RNA sequence: GUGGGAGAGGGUGGUGGAAUUCCCGGAGUAGCGGUGAAAUGCGCAGAUACCGGGAGGAACGCCGAUGGCGAAGGCAGCCACCUGGUCCACCCGUGACGCUGAGGCGCGAAAGCGUGGGGAGCAAACCGGAUUAGAUACCCGGGUAGUCCACGCCCUAAACG
RNA sequence: CCGAGGGUAGGGCCCGUGACUGGGGCGAAGUCGUAACAAGGUAGCUGUACCGGAAGGUGCGGCUGGACAC
RNA sequence: CGCGGGGUGGAGCAGCCCGGUAGCUCGUCGGGCUCAUAACCCGAAGGUCGUCGGUUCAAAUCCGGCCCCCGCAACCA
RNA sequence: CGGGGGGAACCUGGGGAACUGAAACAUCUCAGUACCCAGAGGAGAGGAAAGAGAAAUCGACUCCCUGAGUAGCGGCGAGCG
RNA sequence: GUGGUUCGUGGAGCCAUGGGGGAAUCUGGGCGGACCACCGCCUAAGGCUAAGUACUCCGGGUGACCGAUAGCGCACCAGUA
RNA sequence: CGAGCUAGCCCUGGCCAGGGUGAAGCUGGGGUGAGACCCAGUGGAGGCCCGAACCGGUGGGGGAUGCAAACCCCUCGGAUG
RNA sequence: CGAAUGCCGGCAUGAGUAACGAUAAAGAGGGUGAGAAUCCCUCUCGCCGUAAGCCCAAGGGUUCCUACGCAAUGGUCGUCAGCGUAGGGUUAGGCGGGACCUAAGGUGAAGCCGAAAGGCGUAGCCGAAGGGCAGCCGGUUAAUAUUCCGGCCCUUCCCGCAGGUGCGAUGGGGGGACGCUCUAGGCUAGGGGGACCGGAGCCAUGGACGAGCCCGGCCAGAAGCGCAGGGUGGGAGGUAGGCAAAUCCGCCUCCCAACAAGCUCUGCGUGGUGGGGAAGCCCGUACGGGUGACAACCCCCCGAAGCCAGGGAGCCAAGAAAAGCCUCUAAGCACAACCUGCGGGAACCCGUACCGCAAACCGACACAGGUGGGCGGGUGCAAGAGCACUCAGGCGCGCGGGAGAACCCUCGCCAAGGAACUCUGCAAGUUGGCCCCGUAACUUCGGGAGAAGGGGUGCUCCCUGGGGUGAUGAGCCCCGGGGAGCCGCAGUGAACAGGCUCUGGCGACUGUUUACCAAAAACACAGCUCUCUGCGAACUCGUAAGAGGAGGUAUAGGGAGCGACGCUUGCCCGGUGCCGGAAGGUCAAGGGGAGGGGUGCAAGCCCCGAACCGAAGCCCCGGUGAACGGCGGCCGUAACUAUAACGGUCCUAAGGUAGCGAAAUUCCUUGUCGGGUAAGUUCCGACCUGCACGAAAAGCGUAACGACCGGAGCGCUGUCUCGGCGAGGGACCCGGUGAAAUUGAACUGGCCGUGAAGAUGCGGCCUACCCGUGGCAGGACGAAAAGACCCCGUGGAGCUUUACUGCAGC
RNA sequence: UCGAUGUCGGCUCGUCGCAUCCUGGGGCUGAAGAAGGUCCCAAGGGUUGGGCUGUUCGCCCAUUAAAGCGGCACGCGAGCU
């Protein structure tokens, strides 16, 4: 769990890496790889639509199963576990005894021998993939469809997870992991388990020149900017916000609610305390 | 010290090339201006 | 050695019900809280009291003792796994192989610390109400850390027989 | 060659001393309060933590060297 | 020099704007409870309102001069 | 069979400023101007009354003169007409 | 809700129409400046239509037009160097 | 009309003499009840060190109708990020 | 026209003045010619040599070669030239690109959107310094050559013959196909040496006829073979996946090899063959040609960063695509077709001169600037692409000759002193490489460290160790060890190489910045906190479609502040912001029609219109501080005095906690005291009276770091006392060429006055023959810029907000 | 004087005034002497080095015969900083 350095130069000292020894692979399998956009942060248009974004180590884009369903009951044994750079987990490889390979997202406790299925029938164990439905209440578990057939969206990232809190009609209740307790539709496939690599948010960027490897640019406040720029720009020497404390673009930045009001998915929300 | 004229040929007539006018109707007038005029050459010569 | 026994001894994983709290539904009205007496607080924007549903955390009533276990600190709903000490009966083995123990090593309540989680009740600090000459207290209404878990530190004590 | 010492340089220990500053001891009749000794008028003491003109207060846990009515 | 606010029983504050009437807490004094003190209880006393003009019938109150006090300001140079 | 693209200016349509004036300026003005776009053509537009507007009146449209800087419009201001 | 007209919301009709409602076929319908009556005018929701009009790349004619710093930027190998 | 200067990003290539320091890990030995750990060798990490190319532009002098509309000399910063 | 810093043009002044563009440097002889410092030839001298040499790409576009020229261009001259005229000159199946592939992006049948113009968009297409692809060595021209020629190799297409096979694709699968750092083995490029091989010739000036000196001792090459490496299992059964179908690939099982075994591919070697082939001498060359020669053509060593190459290990930030190629089948055809080998034929377009770190490109210039890839030899110094000298090659920078003043620049040295200089050691000095000894506080245990401070350093002889290569040997090459001696002032003998310590402030650190007056204490930064955001996310761009976010999903994403790390981060929710609140108040359009009005004879048509229902917003109720923010006044009081733990009272939403404090903050201020100094407005340590510190516009600290800013010491010095001398480049003189701002005109003195108040120009007096050269700056309110400061203008622009008004957005 | 009269301080170079800091010459003295005080004449010459601060001033150290005050665009930036 997470390598430390001795600070043989300034910042190896407080650096942290990934453990990798969960890594059983280092090859990436090329039936399944893309190659990325990447965007630099710019829209179609070449503008910049999301700030500091650009540098960063070329990736290849492993293409990851979110539909685990168009493969019911055909189970799959798990050939490697390999490390993914588009994402905060890690990949699973999946040799199904069709002999199709499939990527997925490697849930906690996950190992390399094993098999898993997905479908109703589908023990309720780390990796099988099942309806909302079938999954008894209380289950904890990951990578869930918002609506049915469409993929999943939620709970997909390094040590993230949702639990069934009970059912309701057509629809069941979970805690999401911001907390949101929503309900989703019980025909939404999810698999069992937590992500895992949860070890992930201790990791120490330790230097600035490590966040450029992530693809993150210098990030400038508006306090540095001049009134052009910012609204929190100008002054002579520092200045507290001299207003509510905006963004660039003016809307205030602490406590607003920028959720649309009127969106037919609140009917389906009860929570995030 | 580096000055502001790097001469780069296909930078040229994919910048005020011929073809580079016709594209956008903003170029064509100016051809249109420029044949009205009389000007010999309509167009940057590069080779 | 062998055959037995008692036990909240320890570590892990589960699990049950009672209660408090919060939310939803129902029903229902003008007060509820609280004290020495009050006030702050809460309540017609529907409180308290009542019934039903749900979430979550902590602690385990009766058994329970003037009891048991551990070297000490300490250990208490129930279940399983792993595991320490210890006593008894037979008189079976080894043959003084013992006792203590400067240093060393380990364990060490509470509170405190670090990184994460968790956070229901309680509650330093803090605010308010009251008392008072004052009241940076004692009583009352609030209330953060903490109390809980994991890993890691700290290593103190009326650590008392 | 070695060599009393001399010189240059960098350490260690010890003594004296220093604006000021920490507390401590002591000092016939100073100021503020009452913490403790009698249920000391909130039992006390306690390790620790936070607070507070001051003694001390409160939290958590511990110790008894505290306990004829309702 | 500037602009704004103030000066009232021993202390600290009201009242002045809107003229007639000076109030609150503390202190002080007389008495009480107590062995005594304080606390606490019952009573009292104590003032021309910085000053000097003016206005009015009447001035703490309105107007002016002076005197103090506090605050703000003194930039480009 | 046809279209496409070009053409000094002129024409119709779609869109459409500001300096400026108002001795400041927002309504207003400049101005439906400048400009951009689309279409025409040798012209284009318009055109044969669900019109005028006070006479029992005129009689399609376009252009000139006049009506007239009138009727009016107008931070009833500048000014527009 | 707006545009057009002289009409800037005005007593604001007329003409046009982005939105909502939504008829009738001569005893029907539009208009004459809110509106009502009366008296008149006219027949919307299809289309075309010469000429009188504008312009000047081009050709001609003519100047109390210039005469090489003028007159077109160019009298000249100029939209050139 | 301009990103042939310059700023950022994107795609694809290239460049960085030489020397110095000596992380983790590995191996062996020690150590222990098993560990922690200790030492040695090995190893060869790093917005590590010195320093050319390359990228800079610290201080000073010179230049100042310049060699130059930002240059020259000396000095100096970075030089596997 | 007389004026507008007017406009166009012409010509003046400055003035024969500055300058003639790197201080790498020249001298002579001969030739040519009307004419020669400047053109040609030779000799001598100097400069470059990780270039200032050579090759390639851009860009440039005939500048290339040659003949004839010198008006102009050339910073002088020109007989020369990149200049004028003319003629010539660029040769490809294999090199580059195109009849190949795809990347960003571009474009775009489908489709989506937009008043119009247009915007987007799957496939496809386009797009290259990336992928794919078959030429090596030499000779030849004044001028082109992997292009022509010679020699030896190879590719594709078409056709045919033969042999083989279920042939066949834009479809399936494989492959192509990938990072960074370190790096093994074997090669090659390149290089050093040889007593061996080959060669004109030399014995100078004292010595040398020598195992002397000087020169050279290679290149390309199919198959075959050799060495070194890369790639890679084979067989069968089953099969539901690879959007049809596969026998292929995937997967499961079984069966042999386990190995490069083999098969295969590439590198190097060798190879039939072909070709080069020095010095020197002679002639004769802008250039090179005879001979040397029938040249030799060999050993050893050093050795890549290059090759074998898809090698190996390690690491995290996780490292293009499509085609060629292979395979699999589908239609379809199985006379076809395809595979293999051989043979014949066919094989297009464009570039190809020349410059190319620069006098030919970008900078108006033959401009000290800028410009990507490759090669870049030798010796010495630890290494090296550093430094000095030097090969090859290339240059002496397109004005010169003299003189030997001031002065300037760049440089060398200095008695004694040693920072006294000065805002400041600015500047210059000192130090300086390697090896060895040694090395503090403090510390985050890495560091601080090259701390500091020292010693060594050459040459000769003797002895001796280990390595790589060979054999285990010599030879050669590498790393060392010990002993005795020699010379000088000095041995990193020249050149390239830190001055150091103490101590504050600020910023943690490396980084970033105002191209061209600021590099910093600013920005960034890892890290901490708040906040929004459930995913058709929030947010951003866009009218929209669409896109970014993200092929992401709360351990994520956006916004904001704070800024490593340590210890911490108090009180106030009155106001403002945001967050919650199903009541209440108010509230627009709309609903509602009480009543009222216009006009009709009237049915009616038309206009007002009270109650009441009626959103968000605001009001109202709460909450909220790593949200905007804000965190008291007067008076009294202790048995010297002083002060005030204590009290009183007024006000507040609450009255600044910890820490720090005359500070990057302190006015008074050079506060007071202490320390450094002979002397300290700075500096360091203190105190607290903090004008006007204070806790994420964070508080207080912090090792390490810094071309940051302060203070002190040592060392050392031309900074200074205080100046002197010397060098060179200028300045001066002569020959050639020859600018500039400025300029009302000038016949242009001093004082005391006067004057619009600072007079060459007016008054008075004084002084004063005409004209210059080199010099200095006191004045011509000197030049330059229609003053940036200041005001004015109902001038303008950027910025702000609880200014007005409006718009997007919500 | 705004179609420009560059500002503190320092450095360099001075020059002048005298209301004289020193030296020279004087009068008075509450001048014994030596040493002072005070006023008069006198502008020939002279008038230190250093610590602090941008300073001018000023304070301080060590001396001195003395450590003079002013003017010259608070002399002097086409002379330097
Ligand atoms: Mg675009
Ligand atoms: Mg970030
Ligand atoms: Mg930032
Ligand atoms: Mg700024
Ligand atoms: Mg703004
Ligand atoms: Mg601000
Ligand atoms: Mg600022
Ligand atoms: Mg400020
Ligand atoms: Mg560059
Ligand atoms: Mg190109
Ligand atoms: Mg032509
Ligand atoms: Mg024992
Ligand atoms: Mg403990
Ligand atoms: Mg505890
Ligand atoms: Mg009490
Ligand atoms: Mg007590
Ligand atoms: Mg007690
Ligand atoms: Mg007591
Ligand atoms: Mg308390
Ligand atoms: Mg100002
Ligand atoms: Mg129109
Ligand atoms: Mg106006
Ligand atoms: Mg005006
Ligand atoms: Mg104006
Ligand atoms: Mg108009
Ligand atoms: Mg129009
Ligand atoms: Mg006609
Ligand atoms: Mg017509
Ligand atoms: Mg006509
Ligand atoms: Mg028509
Ligand atoms: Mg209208
Ligand atoms: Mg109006
Ligand atoms: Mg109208
Ligand atoms: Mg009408
Ligand atoms: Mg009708
Ligand atoms: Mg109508
Ligand atoms: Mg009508
Ligand atoms: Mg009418
Ligand atoms: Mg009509
Ligand atoms: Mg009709
Ligand atoms: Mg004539
Ligand atoms: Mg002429
Ligand atoms: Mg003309
Ligand atoms: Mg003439
Ligand atoms: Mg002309
Ligand atoms: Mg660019
Ligand atoms: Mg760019
Ligand atoms: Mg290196
Ligand atoms: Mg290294
Ligand atoms: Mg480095
Ligand atoms: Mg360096
Ligand atoms: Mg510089
Ligand atoms: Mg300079
Ligand atoms: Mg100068
Ligand atoms: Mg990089
Ligand atoms: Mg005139
Ligand atoms: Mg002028
Ligand atoms: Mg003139
Ligand atoms: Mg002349
Ligand atoms: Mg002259
Ligand atoms: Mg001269
Ligand atoms: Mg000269
Ligand atoms: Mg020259
Ligand atoms: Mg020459
Ligand atoms: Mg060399
Ligand atoms: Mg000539
Ligand atoms: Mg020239
Ligand atoms: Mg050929
Ligand atoms: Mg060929
Ligand atoms: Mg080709
Ligand atoms: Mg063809
Ligand atoms: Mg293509
Ligand atoms: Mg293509
Ligand atoms: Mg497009
Ligand atoms: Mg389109
Ligand atoms: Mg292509
Ligand atoms: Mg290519
Ligand atoms: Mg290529
Ligand atoms: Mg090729
Ligand atoms: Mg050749
Ligand atoms: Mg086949
Ligand atoms: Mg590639
Ligand atoms: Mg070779
Ligand atoms: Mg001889
Ligand atoms: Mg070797
Ligand atoms: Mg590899
Ligand atoms: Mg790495
Ligand atoms: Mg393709
Ligand atoms: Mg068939
Ligand atoms: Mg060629
Ligand atoms: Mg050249
Ligand atoms: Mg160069
Ligand atoms: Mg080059
Ligand atoms: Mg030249
Ligand atoms: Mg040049
Ligand atoms: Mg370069
Ligand atoms: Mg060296
Ligand atoms: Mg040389
Ligand atoms: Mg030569
Ligand atoms: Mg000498
Ligand atoms: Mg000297
Ligand atoms: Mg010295
Ligand atoms: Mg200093
Ligand atoms: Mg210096
Ligand atoms: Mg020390
Ligand atoms: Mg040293
Ligand atoms: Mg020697
Ligand atoms: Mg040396
Ligand atoms: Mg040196
Ligand atoms: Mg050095
Ligand atoms: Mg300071
Ligand atoms: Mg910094
Ligand atoms: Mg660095
Ligand atoms: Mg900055
Ligand atoms: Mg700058
Ligand atoms: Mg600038
Ligand atoms: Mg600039
Ligand atoms: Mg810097
Ligand atoms: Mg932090
Ligand atoms: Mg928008
Ligand atoms: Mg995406
Ligand atoms: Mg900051
Ligand atoms: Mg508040
Ligand atoms: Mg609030
Ligand atoms: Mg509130
Ligand atoms: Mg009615
Ligand atoms: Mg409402
Ligand atoms: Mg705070
Ligand atoms: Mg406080
Ligand atoms: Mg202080
Ligand atoms: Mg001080
Ligand atoms: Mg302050
Ligand atoms: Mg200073
Ligand atoms: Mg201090
Ligand atoms: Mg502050
Ligand atoms: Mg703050
Ligand atoms: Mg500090
Ligand atoms: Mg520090
Ligand atoms: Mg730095
Ligand atoms: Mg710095
Ligand atoms: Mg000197
Ligand atoms: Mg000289
Ligand atoms: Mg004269
Ligand atoms: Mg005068
Ligand atoms: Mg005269
Ligand atoms: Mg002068
Ligand atoms: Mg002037
Ligand atoms: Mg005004
Ligand atoms: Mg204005
Ligand atoms: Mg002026
Ligand atoms: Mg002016
Ligand atoms: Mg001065
Ligand atoms: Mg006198
Ligand atoms: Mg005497
Ligand atoms: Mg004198
Ligand atoms: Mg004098
Ligand atoms: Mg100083
Ligand atoms: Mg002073
Ligand atoms: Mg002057
Ligand atoms: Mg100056
Ligand atoms: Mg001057
Ligand atoms: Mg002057």
């Amino acid at each position: 769990a997470v390598k430390k350095f001795k600070p043989y130069t300034p910042s190896r000292r407080f650096m942290t890496v990934a453990d990798f020894s969960e890594i059983t692979k280092t090859e990436p399998e090329k039936s399944l790889v893309k190659p990325l956009k990447k965007t630099g942060g710019r829209n179609n248009q070449g503008r910049i639509t999301v700030r500091f974004r650009g540098g960063g180590h070329k990736r290849l884009y492993r293409i990851i199963d979110f539909k685990r369903w168009d493969k019911v009951g055909i189970p799959a044994k798990v050939a490697a576990i390999e490390y993914d750079p588009n994402r905060s987990a890690r990949i699973a490889l999946l040799h199904y005894v069709d002999g199709e390979k499939r990527y997925i997202i490697a849930p906690d406790g996950l190992q390399v021998g094993q098999q898993v299925v997905a479908g109703p029938d589908a023990p309720i164990q780390v990796g099988n993939a099942l309806p909302l439905r079938f999954i008894p209440v209380g289950t904890v578990v990951h990578a869930v469809e918002l609506e049915p057939k469409k993929g999943a969206k939620l709970a997909r990232a390094a040590g993230t997870s949702a639990q069934i809190q009970g059912r309701e009609g057509d629809y069941v209740i979970l805690r999401l992991p911001s907390g949101e307790l929503r309900k989703v539709h019980g025909e939404c496939y999810a698999t069992v388990g937590a992500v895992g690599n949860a070890d992930h948010k201790n990791i120490v960027l330790g230097k600035a020149g490590r966040s450029r490897w992530l693809g993150r640019r210098p990030h400038v406040r508006g306090a540095a900017m001049n009134p052009v720029d910012h609204p929190h720009g100008g002054g002579e020497g520092r200045a507290p916000r001299g207003r509510p404390p905006a963004s660039p673009w003016g809307w205030q930045t602490k406590g607003l609610k920028t959720r649309k009001r009127r969106k037919p998915s609140s009917r389906f929300i009860i929570a995030r305390r | 010290m580096k000055r502001t004229w790097q001469p780069n040929r296909r930078k040229r007539a994919k910048t005020h090339g011929f073809r580079a006018r016709m594209r956008t109707p903003g170029g064509r007038k100016v051809l249109k201006r420029r044949r009205q005029k009389g000007r010999w050459r309509l167009t940057p010569a590069v080779r």
